[PDB]
């Protein structure tokens, strides 16, 4: 969308080109949605890392085509903590994260509590998610 | 059942639309409000212990934000039921008549 | 009087992207604790990636200057790469130029920095850890053209007080450090070991003599050191993918001083954990090391911080809250807020924390 | 009903009402002056009497 | 919990 | 409109006892609407002193402190069992117990330490010439026999953790003060003229204790005052155990809001009351340290510091040259407010020394 | 509150002389920060040449004072003499009493001052240099005479330790620097090397045993210190052509302090270039170390500077400005003056510089 036909501190992040975009796809998201479904390690120690879109129809891998993509602010990838396939104790590091400022009314609020966090790509490492002040790599490292 | 369906806590207005189509007798859905509702600090949870896996969440396609997602019982992660194709767009404008392009 | 007039914006960016503008003025009416004036500093710094297959950025950073009627430039062009989690290297080169004088230098240098413990026990228990002690290994190798004959007496007269005193080694941190960044050093945790000068050695280079000098030093951590405690977090090459430019700068008099700072960069916001972003934790040596300068004038403050966040980012736990708010244009003025930027600005370390996500 | 006004019709005891309703004005002036004046000395926790020069503590007087 | 009292609360500076 | 006000509200209370005895119920309330200088807040701490003697034969006194904090979300704990007595007139010991908690990780430790606070002068042309001496130069050599069980999983790393860093590093010794001192502990160490002496470790060594294995540790250090150091200067009583016959105690507390700071402060203790001389008692002249290190925090907000000080005296006991002057009499119980007083407040709470001397006999 | 009254005076002399009276009073309302008080002090400064031949001047200090009821003096005469450019000698006997004891002691030391760098970039580019870090390297013999008992016991006890303990040669700057003055020596940039002790011997001298003690150390200082950086300007004996004399002194009780000081001395005017002088730059040290303790109390100032000019001289470049020019009675009051004041009381080392011409 034009610069001038937005709102002021919008970026290129935020910004999205083909003019009609909304009506193409899932109004919600501006850049194409993938998330991070399965990392499994069979045979030697590289992961497999699974990317399906948020419609659901395909099952991907990073590849160097959706890593340009990716880094032609074209499309987005998400790991669902919640993923089975986790290094870290997501469900200890996001209970106590919110413990600081939540407090249970419902007492099962924190319990159940469930996030995306986005991954980006620089190149030296590969597809790193930076998480905790920590920069976590999903080859190995993160999962 | 299979293919639980999950709140992310990070798309969740909390308008609740999901939490009107849960069954009452299973409360699977719920809030959490850690502040202010006037920014956003009233998320909804989907209490996986709790939930049957109805799809009623989710197959009401009623999520403003994309929040509800139906992970696959495999491990597709779904958005919404379905998804527009994702098309090529330009505005076409005639040559002469109608519009006249320039 | 003495009002202290600030406005500071924050505009972050959305997704993965951890980038910001940063813009900020301040317009004090009190004189500079320089004891010479008038100094006014240009200060303009860029970066951009070399080849981050392996993660060399080329950060040039220009310092022009003039304090009392002398032009000073500072100019310097590096390649730093993390070389490993805990160890970093660099390559490049500069000038520093006085009036007259002027003098070129190339380098190539590494700096390793540790930390005295990894214990996990601190990890799991201090969510948003602050305090972290270490000590950096700088090893420095540094080439200067011997040109003018000031460059050659003080080559002579280096070499010779190196041959001629074995206390050298720590009193060189008298000379290093000029007027008060030595007490700076004590204030902000930080202690300079004697260096370890490895050799100076001077040979003929391209068009004449050069000299070469080997040296490094090890300086240490109470907690609050920025290059140190946060050692991962100052050095953003991972999360760099364009051009980064700040240009500060400060027309600074005998009755006034005058700031205004530009910026684009990431690491403006990270993620406190979970998901959960942040505005990066204050950077604590700026603050002490402005404590023994902010404290010589009371000062009334009228500090307004635009803090812009992204579309769709909320905000949660703004402490002090902000004061008004257009729905992403969050803005702190007055109240608790001008209250913490007087403490800061005095060299206060309170935390002011703004958890913001979508 | 305190006498300051009148419900008089003759000019001259309007005069004498007008000079107490500009009186008593004036007296109300000094004594929100003095009044304001204790409010912002209040305000900013300085009680100390500006002639001899004391203080004065509102926790304990 | 003290803490959690001062994060769950709703802006309150305002004019 | 005025300038930048941050009032400061506080009320101290002093209460003495008559005759030889030198207790005094000290009680303090303050309430600074001011930010903190803590890089994490909120900040709470929950600080209990309870002593106790344990037998005056030859001077063993059973002193707890327990420290419970909240900072930023996290419970921070710490209890120190100790058994400290006078074993001489210039050496003293301690065997004690104690643990440390924060969040979920806590590990015990038991210590037998001794410290010898040595002055390096003894002239008695200083005794006999200054009726009050507030600096007096010495040093401070800590002994400690200090045993923590490995029952956790960071135990044990942080143990093989350090002797790698004590066999591989050279300068173990002294860099171990970067880490011992977190954040800006190492610049209120100058403040007060605190030097660290290079630690000097006798050998760190594990075994098999009652349930598992026990890091046991025997390391030295000493650390000399250029004479506001209260630890040293004024050694011999800061520890009142020849004047200690019934349970003192000590509570104390602050919360950390962030808008402000509000603290708490109980007391029961001998010592309060020192001797002048001609039969003319004193106030305990102020600690140097407490006041040098409270002014690295207190100078980032100027305050109006709205103070008041009740000093309570014992049946017959009449005060004289107080200065300041005391405001009020009541009695028996004088007050300061105001005045002389609140800038001597201002004054200390920014970090000065000024003196501010209550002499009181009968 | 808390207000602060102080007057300050500078009368000048024309020509090649630097001479000015400098005559100064001060009120301030704040409790000082003194652990005993009330403390008071009288000093005495005198100096007259002995002879142009060699730069012997005879220097006369006395410092008369009562703190707590203490009477303490301390009255020293010296004859100090710069034999180099770099070192200086001086011979001199004194006297410390402290109520009833009192110890003379009579010393030959000698002080040679080095900077660390001599390089002509700096001096022909920086037109007013203020920092020159460097080694000041102190040279002492000292003879006391052990007549009373307790100087006895202290010879022997020094005697004992020295001989005994191996760390004296560092613990004597614990013990040397009473309270604040080890935080000063670092707040101020002084570093104090550990002194080595040439020995302790004594002998029996006019009436009895004398304790001599030959040492040495050396303090170094990053460019604050006064008495490294200005080596060859606090010891003008080349325009010292009459007696210079300077009393000061301050009367401090529990509640204000109350400042007279009185000069008469040469230096107080330095050239700047092409028959412009101007006042001497401010020493740092002092400002520095009083901000130390000009923190404790907020304050307002009402200070008033006045330079008379010899007659013919004009001030130019006034930073911050002047008030009224009386003719060559020159005022500062209130404005950016008042506040350029309350910065050095707080510990700043502004700039302000008077420059004038005839
Ligand atoms: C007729 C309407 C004229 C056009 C209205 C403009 C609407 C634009 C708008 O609302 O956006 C906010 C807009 C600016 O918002 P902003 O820039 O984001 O800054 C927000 C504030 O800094 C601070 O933001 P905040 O978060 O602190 O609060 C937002 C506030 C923002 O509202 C305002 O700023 C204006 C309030 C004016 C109150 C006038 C009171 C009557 C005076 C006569 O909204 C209110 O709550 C207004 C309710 C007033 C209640 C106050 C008394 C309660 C104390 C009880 C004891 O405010 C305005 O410009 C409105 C000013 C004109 C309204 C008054 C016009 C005359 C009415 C008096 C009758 C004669
Ligand atoms: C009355 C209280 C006033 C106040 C009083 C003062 C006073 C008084 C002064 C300042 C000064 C400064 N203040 Mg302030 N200040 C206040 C409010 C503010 C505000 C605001 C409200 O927004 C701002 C932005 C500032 C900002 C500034 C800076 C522009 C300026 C010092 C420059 C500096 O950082 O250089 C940093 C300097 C260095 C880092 C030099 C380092 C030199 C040493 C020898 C080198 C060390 C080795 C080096 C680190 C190695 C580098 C290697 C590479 C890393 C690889 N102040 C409060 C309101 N401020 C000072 C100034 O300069 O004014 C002109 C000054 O005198
Ligand atoms: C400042 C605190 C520590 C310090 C901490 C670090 C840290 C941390 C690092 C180094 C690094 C280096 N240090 Mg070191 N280092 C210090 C003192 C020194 C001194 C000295 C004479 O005192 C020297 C010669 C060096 C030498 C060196 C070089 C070997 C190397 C990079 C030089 C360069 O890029 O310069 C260019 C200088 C600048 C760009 C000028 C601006 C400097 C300031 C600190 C940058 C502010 C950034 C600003 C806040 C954010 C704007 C960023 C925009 C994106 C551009 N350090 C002091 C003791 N040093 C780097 C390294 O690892 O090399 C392997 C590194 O990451
Ligand atoms: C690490 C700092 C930067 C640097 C930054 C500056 C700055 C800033 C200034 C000078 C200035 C000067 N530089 Mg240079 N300069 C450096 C390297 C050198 C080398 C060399 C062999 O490497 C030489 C001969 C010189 C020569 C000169 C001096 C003759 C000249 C004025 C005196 C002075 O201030 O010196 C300063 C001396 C130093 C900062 C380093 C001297 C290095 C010595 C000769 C060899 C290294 C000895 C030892 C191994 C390193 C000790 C650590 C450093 C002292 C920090 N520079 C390095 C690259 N240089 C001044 C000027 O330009 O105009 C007045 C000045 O203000
Ligand atoms: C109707 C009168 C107003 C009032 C009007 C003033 C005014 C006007 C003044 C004081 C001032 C003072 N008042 Mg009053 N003051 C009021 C109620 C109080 C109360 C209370 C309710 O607890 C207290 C503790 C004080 C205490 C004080 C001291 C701070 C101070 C000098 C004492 C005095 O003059 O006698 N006032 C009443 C309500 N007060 C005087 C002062 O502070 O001088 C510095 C001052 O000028
Ligand atoms: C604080 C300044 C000096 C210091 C000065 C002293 C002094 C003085 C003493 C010790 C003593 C001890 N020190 Mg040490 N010591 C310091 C730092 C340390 C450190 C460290 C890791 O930093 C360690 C391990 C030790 C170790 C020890 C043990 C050998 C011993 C017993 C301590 C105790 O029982 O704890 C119990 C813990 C507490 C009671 C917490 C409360 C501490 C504060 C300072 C006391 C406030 C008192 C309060 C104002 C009024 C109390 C009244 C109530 C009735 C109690 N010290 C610092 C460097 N140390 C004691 C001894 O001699 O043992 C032989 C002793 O008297
Ligand atoms: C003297 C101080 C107290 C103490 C108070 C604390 C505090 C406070 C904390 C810890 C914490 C921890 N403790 Mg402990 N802890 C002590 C004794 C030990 C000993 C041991 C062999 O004696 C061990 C293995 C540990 C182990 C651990 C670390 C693994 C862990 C987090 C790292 C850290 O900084 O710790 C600090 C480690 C020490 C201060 C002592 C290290 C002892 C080493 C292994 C042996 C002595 C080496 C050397 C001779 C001593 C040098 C001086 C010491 C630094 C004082 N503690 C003594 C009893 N401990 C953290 C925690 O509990 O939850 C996060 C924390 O915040
Ligand atoms: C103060 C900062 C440095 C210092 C800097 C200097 C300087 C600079 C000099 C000496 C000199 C001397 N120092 Mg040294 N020296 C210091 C600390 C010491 C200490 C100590 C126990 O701390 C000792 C024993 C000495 C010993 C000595 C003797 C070797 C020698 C002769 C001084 C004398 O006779 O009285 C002289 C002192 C006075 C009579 C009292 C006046 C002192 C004050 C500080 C001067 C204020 C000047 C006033 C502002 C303006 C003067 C105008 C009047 C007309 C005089 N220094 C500190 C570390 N030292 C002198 C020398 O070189 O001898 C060869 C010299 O020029
Ligand atoms: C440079 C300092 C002045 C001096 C200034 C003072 C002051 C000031 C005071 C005393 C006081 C005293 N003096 Mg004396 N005194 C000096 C020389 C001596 C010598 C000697 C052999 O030279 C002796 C035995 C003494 C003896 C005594 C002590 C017994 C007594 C109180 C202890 C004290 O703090 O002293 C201070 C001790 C020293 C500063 C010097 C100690 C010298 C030792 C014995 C020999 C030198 C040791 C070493 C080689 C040099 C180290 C540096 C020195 C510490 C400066 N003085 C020198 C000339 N002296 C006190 C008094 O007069 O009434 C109570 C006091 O307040
Ligand atoms: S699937 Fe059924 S039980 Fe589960 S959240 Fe949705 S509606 Fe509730």
């Amino acid at each position: 969308m034009q610069p001038q036909l937005s709102r002021p501190q919008t970026a290129s992040n935020q910004v999205r080109k083909a003019v009609s975009g909304p009506w193409s796809g899932n109004a919600v998201h501006k850049a194409e949605k993938y998330f991070i479904t399965s990392a499994k390690r069979d045979r030697d120690g590289k992961l497999q890392i699974e990317l399906v879109p948020a419609s659901g129809r395909r099952k991907l891998s990073p590849t160097p085509e959706m890593i340009r993509r990716l880094i032609d602010g074209e499309i987005e990838i998400y790991i669902l903590t919640t993923q089975p396939d986790i290094a870290i104790d997501m469900n200890k590091e996001i209970i106590d994260m919110e413990n600081r400022y939540v407090i249970d009314f419902d007492k099962r609020g924190v319990k159940w509590t469930m996030r995306e966090i986005p991954v980006f790509y620089h190149e030296g490492k590969g597809l790193c998610v930076e998480l905790h002040n920590k920069i976590y790599t999903l080859d190995q490292f993160f999962k | 059942a299979k293919k639980h369906y999950f709140i992310i806590e990070n798309l969740c207005v909390g308008c609740g639309l999901c939490l009107d189509k849960c069954p009452p007798k299973v409360n699977a859905i719920g809030y959490k409000f850690y502040g202010d509702v006037q920014e956003g600090g009233f998320r909804c949870y989907i209490d996986q212990a709790a939930c049957i896996s109805c799809s009623a969440c989710f197959s009401g396609d009623e999520c403003p934000s994309g929040a509800l997602i139906e992970v696959l019982p495999d491990g597709e992660v779904l958005d919404f039921s379905y998804t527009p194709p994702e098309r090529l767009d330009f505005d076409l404008r005639f040559l002469h008549r109608f519009h006249r392009e320039a | 009087v003495t009002t202290a007039h600030s406005d500071y914006e924050i505009v972050l960016e959305g997704g993965s992207s951890s980038w910001g503008k940063v813009k900020a003025r301040a317009k004090v009416n009190a004189p500079p604790a320089s004891p010479l004036l008038p100094a006014d500093c240009d200060v303009k710094l860029n970066v951009k990636p070399l080849d981050p297959a392996k993660g060399f950025v080329r950060i040039s950073a220009v310092f022009e200057s003039i304090v009392d009627s002398t032009k000073n430039k500072l100019t310097i062009e590096a390649d730093i790469a993390n070389e490993t989690k805990e160890r970093r290297i660099s390559v490049g080169e500069g000038m520093v130029s006085v009036g007259d004088f002027s003098h070129t230098f190339s380098f190539e240098g590494s700096v390793v920095n540790l930390f005295y413990y990894r214990s996990d026990a601190v990890r799991r228990n201090v969510p948003n850890p602050i305090y972290m002690q270490g000590r950096q290994f700088h090893d420095i190798l540094m080439k200067v053209p011997l040109d003018n004959n000031d460059l050659i007496d003080t080559w002579e007269g280096t070499v010779k007080a190196i041959g001629s005193t074995g206390a050298f080694n720590d009193w060189i941190r008298d000379f290093w450090f000029i007027g008060p960044a030595f007490t700076a050093l004590n204030e902000g945790g930080q202690r300079i070991s004697r260096i370890e000068v490895n050799g100076l050695n001077t040979e003929s280079g391209p068009k004449g003599p050069v000299g070469v000098s080997r040296w490094r030093f090890s300086h240490g951590g109470s907690g609050m050191v920025d290059s140190i405690s946060r050692w991962a977090e100052l050095f953003p090459s991972d999360k760099l993918n364009r051009p980064a430019q700040v240009e500060a700068g400060f027309r600074s008099d005998s009755q006034g001083i005058e700031v205004k700072v530009d910026g684009e960069f990431p690491g403006v916001s990270v993620d406190a954990g979970g998901g959960l972003r942040r505005i990066l934790n204050h950077p604590l040596i700026p603050l002490v090391h402005h404590g023994m300068v902010g404290k010589f004038n009371n000062f009334n403050v009228d500090a307004q911080l635009k803090v812009v966040l992204p579309k769709g980012y909320k905000i949660r736990y703004a402490a002090p809250q902000y004061r008004s708010q257009n729905l992403e244009e969050y803005r702190w003025s007055g109240g608790a807020y001008a209250r913490w930027v007087e403490h800061v600005c005095k060299g206060g370390v309170g935390q002011f924390e703004i958890l913001y996500a979508q | 009903s305190l006498g300051i006004d009148t419900y008089s019709t003759k000019t001259a005891d309007l005069e004498a009402a007008g000079a107490r309703l500009l009186g008593w004005a004036a007296f109300h002036f000094l004594v929100g002056s003095v009044l304001i004046f204790g409010g912002w000395r209040h305000w900013t926790h300085n009680l100390t009497n500006p002639f001899t020069g004391r203080c004065g503590n509102f926790r304990d007087f | 919990r003290r803490f959690l009292f001062q994060r769950t609360e709703t802006r309150s500076t305002k004019w």
